[PDB]
């Protein structure tokens, strides 16, 4: 199948921070999931990855040097990006995947969200 | 890709010594670099992940620190059991890359090599050959010279040696030397000597046998 | 959580072999399967990885053509195809995994699969017993040994008395002489135990399915 | 059929201006065409419309208040946007249509171009 | 570059009529076709537009349901469907276009189509000749006239001598009395021309296909 | 949507006069607003597009200016031929919207209405009816009062009037008045009078006829 993703069309950073909320087409709750934020039209850089597994506290992280924070919420995940640089102004795309229970589930490429860091 | 530059390519330290290794990265890997241990002929095991995060089961004598471009592994209170080679790998960007590794030797009290010579076995001669073997075991340091003396003359043709890795149990080194001749040319000489000179002695340790 | 790997294989220069690695003890589709090669004496380098689930794969540009990563979600098996091999392919290939969500490192490794790419001949070894003459290189105790000459390929195994003898054993690394292999093993025992109690060394060479037993007299 | 559109993934405005070049999958030259630049993920506003008709000088214009300039070039059009405001930082999409000679021809929605006006 | 529009139509309150507008003299698929309604005495308002070519359409939210824009690329015809009509639908509907690329304004308009949404009866007119008595309201010249009473619906046409008389003619607007229409037309001519030369007024009422001719005696 | 607010809802000016109209827009339409002319019962024609751009064929006596929210149409040296109603429309944002229009009257020399009365036609009476018609043509200004006098008494029941638009040719106005009675009640009176009072006269213009 294909999960749905609804995200804000734009987000103006306040104090070089913003809140990236991703609205999904999925679950009341409890499965093993890997949420992802990617920056760029060529979606190169993966800004953040909030991992979940039923219970076990949400494990957010970044391999790219972003001060990322993640908050769960049923059919949504919110990426709290801090210390964003003005040169990081770009289109960010949300991604969601379930790895258990099977089968593998993925999202249909969203319309994205332009983050304008002033 | 990213380059891994481990510092000590090798290192010897004594029991209880608190050594240290270094791994510099060409560019910024943040805190995504792990350390591994791989004993002689063994499988590599995770020691430290995410710069300072120890892996479940790794003693606290193992520590790790660094960020961005500089990284370091510290093992305090050395144990013989730590004889191994240590690699640094980055887990930030594909392709993943490890370091060159660093060899470690736990330094112990000097030891003399127990030499042992052995004539060609009967079953071998029956095949037209003749291999005289010499054992030089459990000795430290790993510096040792073996000369073969067929009677009084020195021989170097047909000599093959082999060294084992530092004994993780008593920290010594061992070596075997085999002089392979033919049944023909072996039967024309009488005395076969295996000679070894080690720091442990100013006088060569000699072991020899005659065709009786 | 074990990671079983295929046995050693001999490959003739030019052909392609496909080793395996089957997981067991965890959720196969919750981890990446990474392949890394370690050349004899050299460090280890990352070949590529594969994620059972969406079957996505990632390769290192240093192995783009040879390496082809395949997955088998039924038998929890991860295969690695090395096509067009050369003496630069000869190395021990390891199997390991990475957590899919928290992809930080490789904590479970296979025991490896040694791969030789030589066109030499498979030959069983000639085992020769090493017994002492009329001397004593260490009084009150003797050192016996076993010479394993002319075998191919590696490895051979050397036990002493069906595994009952493990203390005081030194099996030296094999040296390759003129395309073949020769190794020796030494065993130290109390002179009070020999020659009264018999000593035997066991030599196994899977490559040619030969198992020998030589008693020292 | 469907015309192709290749545009830069990003453009940082210099002096509050930029050059929007759109690479098309079409003609050596000479047909009646209407090129279009639209701003927004919901492509609301049509920033500029450069009209061509074989010869008759290129007729560029804006109904939205943009200081737009247009330059033709075989299989490409370049939108020279001046006096851009910092709050105009967004994704701009190129559009191309032929109205003669028939039949009607249109472009496949491009990947767009994020214009970062600092 | 002409824009021909359909003839007037009478619609019973509740039904739906679809007027037309066929282009001729330019490239149909290079222009938008806009529809605008002008209620009697009121200004005109934009209904919607359609672009022959990709058949895309745009509507004003004030006519979302009624108005349905259709196009006919073969006969260069643009149709406009007005469904569910009421006395608020009665107005003259115009046809016009806008350049597709340079969409700045409407330069070519149709002559319009008057639409009445009354359930009254179609009735032919009763034409009555107006001739002077024994006076002279303008010496040296006479004023004759024609009374067109009780017709429906609009319009009727009033010529004088098959169109040969056009000077000094005043056809007054029709006033609706008790559901029907009554109009009159006056014609001033030199007293030296009448009664010697005969004068006739022509009354046409397409709505009921009646053509009358009344001579003033 | 956007709102169009034309200023003079109406306006009278003399031959050669340089009048002016105004059209304010609720919000910014930039320069996308056109002006149109639509004579009595005629089709509307483009006069000015894009604020100041004249349309091919429009005399230079027609000018236009404005931007954003304010807009104005100026016609210098007025001609009778300019008798019409003028609308402002915006072409910036869907839905397009026009103004309320402005009516114009070219002022000319005062004129007396040539009155004409007309008895019921023979053919009409045959149908039981009777319509006495009165014409009041070519007069200026357009102010005029018509009273019907059946004999000496005034009558207002059954009277219908109609006015034509200002003559684009001689700038006058015309009016018709029809008194519709039945054959029955028409035959009981003798004198039928049509009376009109216009600025052009302090004394009423009377026209009447008897059943002879
Ligand atoms: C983002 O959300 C957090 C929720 O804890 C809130 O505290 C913070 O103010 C928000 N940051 C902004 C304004 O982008
Ligand atoms: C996910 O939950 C299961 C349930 O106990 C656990 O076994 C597994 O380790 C969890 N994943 C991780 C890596 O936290
Ligand atoms: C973006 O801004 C940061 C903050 O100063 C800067 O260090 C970095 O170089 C910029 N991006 C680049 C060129 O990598
Ligand atoms: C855009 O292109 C024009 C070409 O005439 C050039 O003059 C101008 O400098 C460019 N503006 C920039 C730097 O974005
Ligand atoms: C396009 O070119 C043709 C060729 O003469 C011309 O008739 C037409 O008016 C042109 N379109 C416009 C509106 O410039
Ligand atoms: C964007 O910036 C311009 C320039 O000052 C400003 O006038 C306009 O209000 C801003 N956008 C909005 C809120 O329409």
């Amino acid at each position: 199948n294909k999960i749905l993703v609804k995200q804000s069309p734009m987000l103006v950073a306040y104090d070089n921070a913003v809140n990236l909320s991703c609205k999904y087409s999925y679950n009341l709750f409890s499965r093993e999931f890997r949420a992802s934020l990617h920056k760029g039209l060529d979606s190169a850089v993966e800004v953040c990855v909030v991992y979940g597994n039923y219970s076990q506290q949400l494990q957010v992280y970044s391999k790219t040097g972003f001060n990322c924070d993640g908050k769960l919420g049923n059919e949504s995940v919110t990426f709290y990006l801090q210390n964003l640089y003005v040169n990081q102004t770009d289109i960010y795309f949300c991604k969601i995947e379930v790895m258990y229970p099977p089968p593998y589930l993925d999202n249909e490429k969203s319309n994205g969200t332009i983050i304008h860091v002033k | 890709d990213i380059q891994m530059n481990q510092s000590p390519s090798s290192l010897s330290a004594s029991l209880g010594d608190t050594i240290t290794i270094t791994c510099h990265a060409s560019q910024n890997i943040y805190v995504w670099l792990n350390w591994y241990q791989q004993k002689p002929g063994n499988i590599p095991k995770l020691l430290i992940y995410k710069a300072s995060n120890l892996h479940t089961g790794v003693p606290s004598r193992f520590s790790g620190s660094g960020s961005g471009t500089g990284f370091t592994l510290t093992i305090s209170s050395l144990q013989p059991e730590d004889i191994a080679t240590y690699y640094c790998q980055q887990g930030q960007t594909y392709p993943y890359t490890f370091g060159g590794g660093t060899k470690l030797e736990i330094k112990r009290a000097d030891a003399a090599p127990t030499v042992s010579i052995f004539p060609p076995s009967s079953e071998q001669l029956t095949s037209g050959g003749a291999s005289v073997v010499c054992f030089l075991n459990n000795f430290y340091p790993k510096d040792i010279n073996v000369k073969w003396k067929i009677d009084g003359s020195e021989r170097q043709n047909g000599v093959l040696n082999s060294w084992t890795d530092q004994d993780s149990k008593d920290s010594t080194y061992s070596m075997s030397s085999t002089l392979t001749l033919t049944k023909d040319e072996y039967e024309r000489h009488n005395s076969y000597t295996c000679e070894a000179t080690h720091k442990t002695s100013t006088s060569p340790i000699v072991k020899s046998f005659n065709r009786n | 959580v074990q990671l079983q790997q295929s046995g050693p294989e001999l490959v003739k220069p030019g052909t392609s072999v496909r080793i395996s690695c089957e997981a067991s003890g965890y959720t196969f589709t919750s981890y990446y399967i990474h392949w890394v090669k370690q050349r004899p004496g050299q460090g280890l380098e990352w070949i590529g990885c594969i994620y059972p689930g969406n079957v996505n794969t990632n390769y290192n540009e240093k192995f783009k053509d040879k390496a082809t990563l395949i997955v088998d979600t039924s038998s929890n098996t991860a295969y690695m195809q090395l096509s067009r091999m050369t003496s630069e392919d000869s190395a021990v290939y390891f199997c390991t995994r990475s957590h899919y969500g928290l992809d930080w490192n490789f904590d479970v490794w296979g025991a490896g699969t040694t791969v030789t790419v030589s066109s030499a001949k498979t030959t069983p070894p000639s085992v020769y017993p090493l017994a002492p003459g009329s001397a004593a290189q260490t009084n009150s105790m003797v050192t016996l040994g076993c010479l394993v000459k002319g075998y191919f390929p590696e490895p051979v195994t050397v036990t002493w008395n069906s595994g009952s003898l493990s203390s005081g054993v030194h099996t030296f690394p094999a040296v390759l002489q003129s395309d073949l292999y020769t190794l020796s093993s030494s065993v130290t025992v109390p002179s009070s135990t020999w020659p009264s109690e018999t000593v035997t060394c066991n030599v196994a060479h899977p490559a040619s399915s030969t198992k020998v037993d030589k008693k020292i007299v």
